């Protein structure tokens, strides 16, 4: 049997990378909300 | 990409030259490039003269630093057939080179061809006698490491206890030559700073002092390395003879240029 | 052909024993 | 006066002080050719594969550099210096005629 | 012309506060006139 | 009087010569700053590309480790020395000296933005590099990780490495980096010119997060996972200078005054004539600060 | 006087305590003596309060430095009969003490009496796990040196590869406790500087921060050294138990004093 270390982690790793890249987007969303208010 | 080991299977690179000399060259070329970019901002006719002044000053500083850190003062090189390693009777045809600097000596063993006895023979070993560093400890560590026989032979030739007194004279010469080269570097810095200031005659005097200190370091190295009893370095069926390397001649040329420029500055000030 | 057909013995006694290179050497 | 000792010894009870041998422990003719390569070079004339000799070919070169030969003063006459001490592989080869 | 209009003056102060190129032009003109030794112009890089 | 030009050659070279002749000081200062940054980056890149073979770090990550470490050195330098651009009292003292002949202190605030404008970019690369590293560390075996990080992993035959989320959220560098990325996102998005036009209080509310950023930068490299933390070495002297400058700014007593007249002068100018404090003595050409 | 060797035949002295702690004590006692000499120059009633302020600040700083550099955080000591050295079956009755600090551990082996087996048994060995220092290399050098058996046993108990994970937890705890103690020292310096300045409330806040950081370092050391799996240190027929040493309690007392003084300063400012 071939042991794969990263099996079952691709989706979560991609989600983590996407959240890291969305940090500026989340900041922009919150800042737009506060600018409107 | 994974699933294989190692992730990078390529041979690891080796830096193609001395890192200290490379760093000096990179820093001074960066300064030169910055000032070349700045050149169009210079006012008028005083651009070619400005360029000459800037390039000359940068060259003087780079020469001081590189020569002080170059292990290329006393150089020699001989092509021979010599025993290579222990537990092996096979001999190698190689160029063995000695490069004695101020703070130590670089022994080079370059195979001819480099690939001999299924091995890569391109050794470039340094043994340093700088203050606070133990040459005997470094030679013992080289013996434990298992360096090739010519390298070990030329290294033990410079041990403090070797019958031929190369170590004492070369350590003294390198130490005081490096001290006076550092003094020359300080004088060059002050020469730049006081050429920035309106008193140009004092800056010319400091440039003259830079040249004088370069000449003094050169003369001290010559005199202290001349007092050596003749150490016969015999490898295979040949004898290696050392001579003043290009660091010595760069010191001479740079010091002569500095003293000439300082004398010209003083005489021009007197005449104008 | 090289007249020196063997491995010349070192003067300092190093590398005489295969695995104990300091054995019999000067300063040991 | 105490002799040279191994610098890695003589500080704690489990590793007591051990003397250091100043010549090669091998029976390798080091008393003839020296215990180091530089010593052997100092002892050679590099001509016809012979050990260096003085004006008389039956005697080796007189010792000149202080790094070469042990130069204990003569107990009888007080004569010192390497003026009459021959150069051998053993540093103390001139202890007695 | 400033040398001509004030003939009895000997040291004239000029102070430039502006872009580096224009101030450099003022200094270069000052040096060019000072090449003639009739009167002295002293120039300052003023940066209020 | 005047002269027009040919657009292709004469006008463009005239504009370029004018730009150099004006901003020669800016060219020199930007060149030396970016030269220091690039020198640190190249030092770390050389160490990890030529002088780190004994560790085997490049047998698993070569591009990632070089990018991360070089950008880390550059980031440490930039975040340490960005405080020097805000030493208002030191800038004021050097604003008139002969150093102004070479250093355009007037553009200090602008330089501030420029430094930040560079830093975040490199910061992203830093993070990006470590992301790559993490993935490789997530697929390397336990023996390789034990060799790379002896003080963090021990090869006991389990043969299975840690997960990606262990690196990202169960390690001091990972947690500190994630929180630092969040802080940078907030600070840079809010402090932008667009939102600084939009509002003023939020700008400072988010821009004062630099103290938390520096605390998290001290903590970030503290674990000594890859190398010994050098951020405090970079941060020490600029922090001392900035603290002294801020203390001096506090020491000065800011008078409170009222305006007498306000004029909306043409070309969008405001003429503010206000009451002089009792002991207010000044010479011509001097300048004040207002809030 | 000559004609005999050596010119000085007396036993060479050994410094009677830690050199770092001694230097800290000397520096702060010198500052205290200087300020005591300066005391008569102080104006009036504000001398006893001035004396209390100065002495308290100096004591806080000295406590920070000494505790950060004292290897006295986790202490233990047991009297046993143990094997002493190799190639010797004789046993010694001795007190073996463990003194784990932030940057390493001091293992003490004091004979009872000190003169046993015709030897002086007063060993005080340090093994450091500070950043950049290799604990395994130090233990290997101790093995080569030939240290007595209890010292080697307690040293290998803290090796990175030892089955009981003392090394990892103690290294982490010491590293971060030392970092937070340095932060507390910086806050103490700023507290002095800003108590010099007219804004006393900010200086009181900085003193409060010093106390908070001392408490944080204490708590981190406790938590990180508590997560250890129980390592049974058995020497001879006894087991050595470690406990929070006087460095821990000095940290606690100094941090409580600092936080109490900061709270008092803030409350007095609010009430006046
Ligand atoms: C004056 O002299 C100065 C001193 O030389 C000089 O300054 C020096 O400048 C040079 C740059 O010009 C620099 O030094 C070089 O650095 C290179 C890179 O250094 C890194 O990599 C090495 C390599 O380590 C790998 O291999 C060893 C075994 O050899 C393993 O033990 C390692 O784990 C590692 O193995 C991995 O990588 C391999 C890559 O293929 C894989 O195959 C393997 O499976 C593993 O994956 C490391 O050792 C270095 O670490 C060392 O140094 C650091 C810091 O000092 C220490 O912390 C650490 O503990 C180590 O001690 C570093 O990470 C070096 O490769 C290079 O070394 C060669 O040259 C020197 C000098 O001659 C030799 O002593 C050395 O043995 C190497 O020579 C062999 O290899 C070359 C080609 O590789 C051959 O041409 C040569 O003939 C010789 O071959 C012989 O041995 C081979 C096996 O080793 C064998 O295959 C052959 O067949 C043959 O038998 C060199 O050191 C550096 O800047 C300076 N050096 C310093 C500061 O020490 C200065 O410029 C001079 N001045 C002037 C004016 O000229
Ligand atoms: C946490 O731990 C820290 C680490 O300990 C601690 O910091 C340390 O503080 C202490 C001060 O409190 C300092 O360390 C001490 O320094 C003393 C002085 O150091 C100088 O002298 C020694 C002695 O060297 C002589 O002897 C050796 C052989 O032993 C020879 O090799 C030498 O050549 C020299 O011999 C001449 O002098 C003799 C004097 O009588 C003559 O008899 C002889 O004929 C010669 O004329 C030197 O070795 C020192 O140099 C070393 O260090 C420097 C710098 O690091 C290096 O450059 C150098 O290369 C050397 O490595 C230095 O010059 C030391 O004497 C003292 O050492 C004793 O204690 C340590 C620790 O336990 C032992 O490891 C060591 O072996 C000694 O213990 C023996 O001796 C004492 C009494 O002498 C006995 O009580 C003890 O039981 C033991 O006896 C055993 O061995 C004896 C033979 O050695 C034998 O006779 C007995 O019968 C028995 O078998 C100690 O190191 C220093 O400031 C710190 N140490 C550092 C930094 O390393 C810190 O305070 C701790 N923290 C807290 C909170 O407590
Ligand atoms: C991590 C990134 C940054 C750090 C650490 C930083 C740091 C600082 C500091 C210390 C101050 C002075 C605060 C004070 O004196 O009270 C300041 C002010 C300021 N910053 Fe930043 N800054 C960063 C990024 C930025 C960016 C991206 C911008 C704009 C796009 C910006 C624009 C400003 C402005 C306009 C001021 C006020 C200038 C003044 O009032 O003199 N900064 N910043
Ligand atoms: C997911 C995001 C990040 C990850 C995974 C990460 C990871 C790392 C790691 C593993 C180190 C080595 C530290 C050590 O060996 O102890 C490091 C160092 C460093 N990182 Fe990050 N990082 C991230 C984001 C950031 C951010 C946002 C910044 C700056 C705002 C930054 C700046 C630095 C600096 C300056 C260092 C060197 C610190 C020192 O040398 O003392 N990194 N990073
Ligand atoms: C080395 O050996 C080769 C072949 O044996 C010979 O051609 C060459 O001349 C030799 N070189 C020296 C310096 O003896
Ligand atoms: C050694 O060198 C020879 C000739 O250069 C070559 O044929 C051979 O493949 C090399 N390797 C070995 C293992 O012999
Ligand atoms: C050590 O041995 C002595 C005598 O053999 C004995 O009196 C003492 O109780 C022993 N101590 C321990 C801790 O076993
Ligand atoms: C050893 O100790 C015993 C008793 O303490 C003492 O009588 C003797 O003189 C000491 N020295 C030697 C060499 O035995
Ligand atoms: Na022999």
């Amino acid at each position: 049997v071939v042991r794969d270390y990263f099996e079952g982690s691709g989706f979560g790793f991609g989600v983590t990378i996407g959240t890291l890249c969305c940090f500026p987007l989340v900041s922009l969303l919150s800042a737009w909300i506060v600018a409107r208010l | 990409l994974g699933h294989t080991f190692p992730f990078y299977a390529g041979p690891k690179p080796t830096f193609p030259m001395d890192t200290t000399l490379a760093s000096i060259i990179m820093i001074f070329l960066t300064a030169l490039a910055t000032f070349i970019v700045i050149l169009p901002g210079i006012r008028g006719k005083t651009r070619l003269f400005w360029l000459l002044r800037v390039v000359t000053s940068l060259f003087i500083g780079a020469a001081i630093l590189a020569v002080n850190f170059s292990s290329e003062w006393s150089v020699g090189q001989v092509s021979t057939n010599t025993s290579y390693k222990a537990f092996s009777s096979e001999w190698i045809s190689a160029d063995i080179g000695l490069q004695v600097g101020l703070g130590g000596v670089n022994i080079t063993l370059t195979g001819t061809p480099v690939q001999q006895l299924n091995e890569t023979i391109n050794y470039n070993e340094e043994f340093t006698w700088r203050l606070g560093e133990n040459y005997a400890e470094e030679y013992a560590k080289a013996l434990e490491k298992g360096l090739p026989d010519p390298v070990l032979y030329l290294a033990e030739k410079f041990t403090p206890r070797s019958p031929c007194g190369l170590y004492r004279q070369y350590r003294l010469a390198g130490h005081y030559t490096s001290a006076m080269l550092w003094v020359a570097f300080l004088c060059w810095l002050l020469a730049n700073v006081m050429l920035s200031m309106p008193v140009l005659v004092y800056g010319g005097y400091m440039l003259l002092a830079t040249g004088i200190f370069q000449l003094l370091a050169l003369l001290f190295f010559s005199m202290a390395t001349s007092l050596t009893s003749p150490c016969p370095l015999h490898l295979g069926a040949s004898v290696l003879h050392t001579h003043h390397g290009p660091a010595f001649w760069i010191t001479l040329t740079t010091g002569l240029l500095c003293v000439l420029l300082g004398l010209a500055m003083a005489v021009a000030h007197r005449m104008q | 052909q090289n007249p020196i057909s063997w491995e010349v013995q070192r003067f300092d006694g190093w590398y005489n024993n295969l695995m104990e290179h300091r054995w019999g050497s000067k300063g040991s | 006066q105490r002799s040279r000792w191994d610098p890695e010894t003589g500080r704690s009870p489990s590793n007591p002080r051990d003397p250091a041998n100043q010549v090669t422990g091998w029976l390798d003719g080091s008393a003839i050719y020296g215990s180091s390569h530089s010593w052997s070079d100092a002892l050679r004339s590099f001509s016809r594969g012979q050990l260096a000799s003085g004006p008389d070919p039956a005697f080796p070169r007189d010792s000149q550099n202080p790094l070469l030969m042990w130069a204990a003063p003569d107990p009888a006459t007080g004569q010192n210096g390497p003026r009459g001490l021959y150069a051998f592989g053993a540093e103390r080869g001139n202890r007695e005629p | 012309s400033l040398q001509e209009v004030h003939p009895q003056v000997r040291k004239i102060g000029v102070f430039s506060c502006g872009p580096p190129g224009m101030t450099k032009n003022v200094e270069k003109a000052c040096q060019l006139i000072n090449r003639q030794d009739r009167t002295h112009f002293s120039h300052h890089y003023e940066n209020f | 009087r005047e002269k027009f030009q040919r657009s292709c050659l004469h006008q463009t070279v005239q504009q370029f010569k004018r730009f150099i002749e004006n901003y020669r000081r800016h060219i020199g200062c930007v060149a030396v700053f970016y030269a220091i940054a690039g020198g640190l980056f190249l030092e770390r890149a050389y160490y990890y590309a030529f002088a780190a073979h004994h560790t085997g770090i490049t047998d698993t990550t070569r591009v990632g480790i070089i990018l991360s470490r070089g950008t880390a050195a550059s980031i440490s330098f930039m975040f340490s020395y960005i405080l020097l651009t805000m030493c208002r009292n030191l800038i004021t003292f050097l604003r008139e000296t002969f150093l102004n002949r070479y250093v355009p202190f007037d553009a200090a605030v602008d330089f501030h933005r420029l430094i930040a404008s560079t830093a975040i970019v490199l910061t992203v690369l830093h993070s990006v590099g470590h992301v790559v590293n993490v993935y490789l560390f997530s697929i390397s075996p336990l023996s390789v990780l034990s060799c790379l990080f002896p003080g963090l992993f021990h090869d006991d035959g389990s043969e299975f490495p840690q997960k990606y989320y262990w690196w990202f959220f169960q390690t001091v560098p990972g947690l500190t980096g994630v929180v630092l990325l969040l802080i940078l996102a907030i600070m840079y998005v809010f402090a932008s010119h667009h939102f600084r036009r939009r509002s003023f209080r939020g700008f400072w509310l988010t821009h004062h997060l630099y103290i938390l950023l520096y605390v998290l930068l001290i903590i970030h490299g503290s674990f000594a996972l890859i190398q010994l933390p050098r951020f405090h070495i970079f941060f020490l002297v600029p922090a001392i200078i900035y603290g002294g400058d801020k203390l001096v700014s506090l020491s000065r007593k800011k008078v409170e005054i009222s305006v007498v007249k306000a004029e909306l002068l043409p070309s969008g100018v405001t003429h503010l004539r206000f009451q002089r404090p009792q002991g207010f003595e000044y010479k011509s050409g001097q300048w004040v600060r207002i809030a």
